[PDB]
């Protein structure tokens, strides 16, 4: 197979600056018969089809703004976005189109930067609802922070917990650039019922120690 | 029916 | 104008076969080679199949070889992939992308999608949580509330809160999957001043099993 990299997997851009991403491919994608190398470069914006944006490592494709620059040989290919533009986030894939089979690089995501944020961080007990149904999920929300870089710990009674933990992170926000993330530890009425303080701590950029945030019961 | 340029 | 419109997605349980289409205007379809692209839950983009203009070539990704196969019907103007045995790594969304005969450019003109979903799980309905706090962030200026949908299937929900009303300030993280149920959870965050006073309820409801549900922020 031709085995497409993607350096890097995310790239934080501020709109007018000169991007860079690379695509190196095991093997030379060099159709000798058009004298072409045969790499192609995508973006694609969340819900819709990719869009081809550059073809045969640098000819552009027609519709395709002025900006976007690819170019290289044999196996490494790279993508320039001079000044670029806040419509220009999305992910960019190359691909190999020289053999079968055809294969997608992983993909470059573009991200805007803003400023660090820390987030505010949120915490749940159980409801009675659910403690009524058997269980227990204290959630802790971790809202709009930048960067995307966070690592949350949960506490029961002193201890970490590793077990239990199902976490989901939004995307970067449209409005603020900022991302979120819920953490939502869960465990029985039982195994909750014998412990008291929950504690949900979390770890980022704009911080040396813990935010960390307990309830008792 | 023509092969695909990327059968090689 | 060219354009390729899929269908036939839908949720199939493992080891079983569904069939795509995809419908191809705008061109002399006779011309031109096909195949699926498929965009996997993970982001990723693979090949899946080609046919040449005319079906006597067929290429498939070394994964799908054996169980899948790509035909077209030169004279209705439509592609399709019989698609068996199907293993849940084999999820997500078909595209079917007209194959550049003469230009020898890439993938230039593609479909809309067909989203196949793989799984053996069984239609479960929602558990709506309502996520009322102990105390605001000392009881200050905002109180951010939340709801959590905990053990669905299949994938989506719609969260709104106070039937759509409330859109400012509003996280609705993605779903994640856990042993065949999903779990979904939002956060609003309002000023002090509007909750308790105020009602905040979390709306859900879950298309694929009949539920609505309603639930209102309940401090006590």
């Amino acid at each position: 197979d031709i085995v497409m990299t993607q350096s890097p997997s995310s790239l934080t851009v501020t709109a007018g600056e000169k991007v860079t991403m690379s695509c190196k491919s095991s093997q030379s994608l060099f159709n000798s018969g058009k004298r072409k190398n045969f790499l192609t470069w995508y973006h694609q914006k969340p819900g819709q089809p990719p869009k081809l944006l550059i073809y045969w490592a640098s000819t552009r494709e027609s519709g395709v703004p002025d900006r976007f620059s690819g170019s290289g040989s044999g196996t490494d290919f790279t993508l320039t976005i001079t000044s670029v533009q806040a419509e220009d986030l999305a992910i960019y894939y190359c691909q190999n189109d020289y053999s079968h089979p055809l294969t997608f690089g992983a993909g470059t995501k573009l991200e805007l930067k803003r400023a660090d944020a820390a987030p505010t961080v949120s915490i749940f007990p159980p409801s009675s609802e659910q403690l009524t149904s058997g269980g227990a999920s204290v959630v802790c929300f971790l809202n709009n922070f930048y960067p995307k870089d966070i690592n949350v710990k949960w506490k029961i009674d002193g201890s970490e917990r590793q077990n239990g933990v199902l976490n989901s992170w939004t995307d970067q926000d449209s409005k603020d650039s900022t991302y979120s993330m819920s953490s939502t530890l869960t465990l029985t009425k039982d195994e909750y019922e014998r412990h008291n303080s929950y504690t949900c701590e979390a770890t980022h950029k704009t911080s040396t120690s813990p935010i960390v945030k307990s309830f008792n019961r | 029916d023509v092969p695909d340029y990327a059968s090689l | 104008e060219v354009l390729l419109v899929e269908s036939g997605g839908d949720l199939v349980k493992p080891g079983g076969f569904l069939k795509l289409s995809c419908a191809a205007s705008g061109f002399t379809f006779s011309s031109f080679g096909m195949s699926w692209v498929r965009h996997t839950p993970d982001k990723r983009l693979e090949w899946v199949a080609t046919i040449s203009n005319g079906g006597g070539y067929t290429y498939y990704q070394d994964s799908v070889k054996g169980r899948f196969t790509i035909s077209r019907d030169n004279a209705k103007n439509t592609l399709f992939l019989e698609m068996t045995s199907l293993k849940s790594e084999d999820a997500g969304l078909y595209y079917c992308a007209r194959r550049e005969r003469y230009d020898e450019k890439g993938f230039a003109y593609w479909g809309r999608g067909t989203l196949v979903t793989v799984s053996a799980a069984k239609t479960t309905a929602p558990s709506v949580y309502p996520l009322a706090p102990v105390c605001g962030d000392t009881t200050g200026s905002s109180v951010t509330l939340g709801c959590l949908v905990k053990g669905y299937f299949p994938e989506p929900v719609t969260l709104t809160w106070n039937s759509g009303s409330l859109s400012s300030g509003v996280h609705t993280f993605p779903a994640v999957l856990q042993s065949d149920l999903y779990t979904l959870s939002s956060s609003v965050t309002v000023t002090s001043s509007t909750w308790p006073s105020q009602s905040i309820t979390c709306n859900v409801a879950h298309p694929a099993s009949s539920t609505k549900v309603d639930k209102k922020i309940e401090p006590r």
